RNA sequence: UAGCGGCGAGCGAACGGGGAGCAGCCCAGAGCCUGAAUCAGUGUGUGUGUUAGUGGAAGCGUCUGGAAAGGCGCGCGAUACAGGGUGACAGCCCCGUACACAAAAAUGCACAUGCUGUGAGCUCGAUGAGUAGGGCGGGACACGUGGUAUCCUGUCUGAAUAUGGGGGGACCAUCCUCCAAGGCUAAAUACUCCUGACUGACCGAUAGUGAACCAGUACCGUGAGGGAAAGGCGAAAAGAACCCCGGCGAGGGGAGUGAAAAAGAACCUGAAACCGUGUACGUACAAGCAGUGGGAGCACGCUUAGGCGUGUGACUGCGUACCUUUUGUAUAAUGGGUCAGCGACUUAUAUUCUGUAGCAAGGUUAACCGAAUAGGGGAGCCGAAGGGAAACCGAGUGCGUUAAGUUGCAGGGUAUAGACCCGAAACCCGGUGACCGGGAGAUAGCU
């Protein structure tokens, strides 16, 4: 199931995110991926001694479920699906509606 | 309509149940008259399984209101039968 | 009584006592029952006293964790039914389903190629939606395109289960399929 | 059930037919010609399953909305609307899903196989030689070796082998079966330590395996053995940065995160008994199952008085708890501290009766086959024409006559299974130095 990637343009379709577009940074066993700005959080972060702690509040991203999100499709900008076929060489995807190959 | 059908009134009952609850309560002449090769005799009657399997004793004992008028050969035949059976036309004989 | 294909005026006749007997409601109560109780699976058990690991009362079930002193052994709730009682069962339902105008009779209800939107269409010009589909010998093209679709349902003669005429609201029939369940109903 | 049975409790046939497959062979040995059927091993090839796996259809706007999979409106796929995950219920978000494919190797199974080993087919001998049987000294069949069938054995006799010898019926005669005393035979017959899937009108935590929790763990016992209680934050730790007090702890408070902090880690909902605070009422001159009918008074809403409701009850007539056996009882027969949870007449086979459903002088299928609740299967069982022991009578013989019984379902009874439940002492086996597991949820009486 390789249908999300690392480097590619993600779109979210369902919870506090409809519409918002973003880059994956990586994905998780789970399942779980990391699109910066998107889902922003607010944790606190415990004051370290050591470690050379900035301070103060850290805004990273959290984790969302692979299914909250699709891969978009800049050329008919809109969301879209995605399916696998066999080339010559190797295998690659490619969207759906008239099969546009990446 | 499957919520609509009930079985027979009085068809179903509970039924008792001790304790719970302080307020609640608490070889003839009609027999092989015609079965495809009925003739009265000795023979046939093991095949047949009518009378068990080792039983070989075989009478015409008859109770009155002759309604087959079956002739009888071959078994015991005395007077008794001859003034009932005959009532009815059949004709008894040993 | 004589029935109306409504598709080509072809009514076949049938039988008066087997699509004319009064609807006995003791009678098909009595085998839906039998046949509910016979779809039962015997799979239920637990141990007693006697069989709960442990040892000796401290393993008497009124002790925690002890056995269950009302402990029952698994068992089968089927019970046989009469083939005659069978038989006036489904005259019985058939009748009164022929009464009320619930059943359909077609002279063949086929499919050319096993193509699920061919049958939905078709289902939609007879203006039906949850029926049941049943005829006589199988169908390959028939058959293989009416799974996906839960409410329909797509059998042969040999296979007509009481309880499924009564699930759907009305019955579609075949022109020999409607032969083959007198003849064999007699 | 025939039978056995102190003819008592109780114990327990055979034949026949219906079902799955049915196989009888080889040696005691030679003649003709062959390694011709078959049975095993060694290597090629084909097909069919496993050990990784691949492809595999289809959706959006508005509303409540923490978040949509939910409602509304319009479309699509379906040889796939089985299941699972996804901030609330998903065919069209994802893994799968029916369907089509995939192996260098290990490998199981079927085949043409070359080679390596016994071995085609017909002919006519051959019926298994200290073998039966008998007998002596002993042992087992209610039984002190007894009339002892029959078996075990240290030892002695002992014929035939189709001109033949055993067994059975017959009072004897007659009549029927085999080649006894040398060997082999997958097949249909029972079950699960484990493995994949599937199904639960089975359980959801005092239940279900003892154990869903790091359980045969802690713990008890030198010893064998016994043996627990204990799982749920949050969709995502996004786990309270920071500030204040406190002892630079614990416990906290504010802010912030978080829908929610009546989600703060001991983290869903959080009962009763129990324990404290505030609110309104009564009680410091009054005697007893502490309640009940009336009831003034006191406080709050209300008919914005109207005699209305709620909260308490100064006083008044009456007022000796609950379960059991006992004629009956706190009386001096009998037991209970409270709360939440746990726990009690089902089921298996027969027999009797009722209601209910058809069929009906017929009713009715078992095993099994089976497109597996269909249908087949008439094996089988019950009843439909008197009873008197039999004989023999035969609407006739003190007893009866033409009315009808069977099969499913539910219920009311009886017997056998421990069958409404709880509660002994003793005995045996196998182990541990008196104890442990089993017979045994033992057994009879009585609470």
């Amino acid at each position: 199931a390789a249908k999300i990637r690392r480097d590619d343009e993600v779109i979210v379709l369902t919870g506090k995110d409809k519409g918002k577009r973003g880059k994956v940074k990586n994905v998780l066993s789970s399942g779980k991926v990391i699109v910066e700005g998107i889902n922003l959080v607010k944790k606190h972060q415990k004051p370290v001694p050591a470690l050379n702690q900035p301070g103060g509040i850290v805004e990273k991203e959290a984790a969302i479920q692979v299914s909250n999100v699709a891969i978009f499709n800049a050329a008919t900008g809109k969301a879209d699906r995605v399916g696998f076929r066999f080339e010559d060489g190797k295998k690659v995807r490619f969207f759906k509606s008239n099969s546009e190959t990446i | 309509r499957l919520n609509t059908l009930s079985p027979a009134e009085g068809s179903k009952k509970a039924g008792k149940r001790l304790g719970r609850g302080i307020g609640s309560g608490l070889i003839r002449l009609s027999d092989l008259a015609k079965v495809e090769g009925g003739v009265v005799d000795l023979n046939t009657l093991k095949a047949a399984n009518i009378i068990g399997i080792q039983i070989e004793f075989a009478k015409v004992i008859l109770a009155g209101e002759v309604t087959t008028p079956v002739t009888v050969r071959g078994l015991r035949v005395t007077k008794g039968a001859r003034a009932a059976i005959e009532a009815a036309g059949g004709k008894i004989e040993e | 009584m004589e029935l109306v294909l409504k598709d080509a005026q072809s009514a076949l006749t049938v039988s008066e006592t087997t699509f004319g007997r009064d609807f006995n409601e003791a009678l098909v109560h009595q085998v839906v029952v039998a046949y509910a109780a016979g779809a039962r699976q015997g799979t239920r058990a637990q141990k007693t006293r006697a069989e709960v690991t442990g040892s000796g009362s401290i393993k008497s079930p009124i002790w925690r964790s002890g056995g269950v002193t009302f402990a029952a052994r698994p068992q089968d709730h089927s019970q046989k039914v009469n083939k005659k009682m069978y038989r006036g069962a489904l005259k019985s339902i058939l009748s009164e389903l022929v009464r009320q105008d619930r059943l359909i009779v077609v002279e063949k209800f086929s499919v050319e190629a096993p193509k699920t939107k061919l049958l939905a269409q078709k289902l939609k010009d007879m203006a039906l939606e949850d029926v049941l589909i049943i005829t006589g010998e199988l169908d390959e093209n028939l058959f293989l395109a009416a799974r996906n679709l839960h409410k329909v349902d797509v059998r042969d003669a040999t296979g007509i289960d009481p309880v499924s005429l009564i699930a759907f609201d009305k019955v579609v029939m075949t022109a020999d399929a409607v032969k083959q369940v007198e003849e064999m109903l007699a």
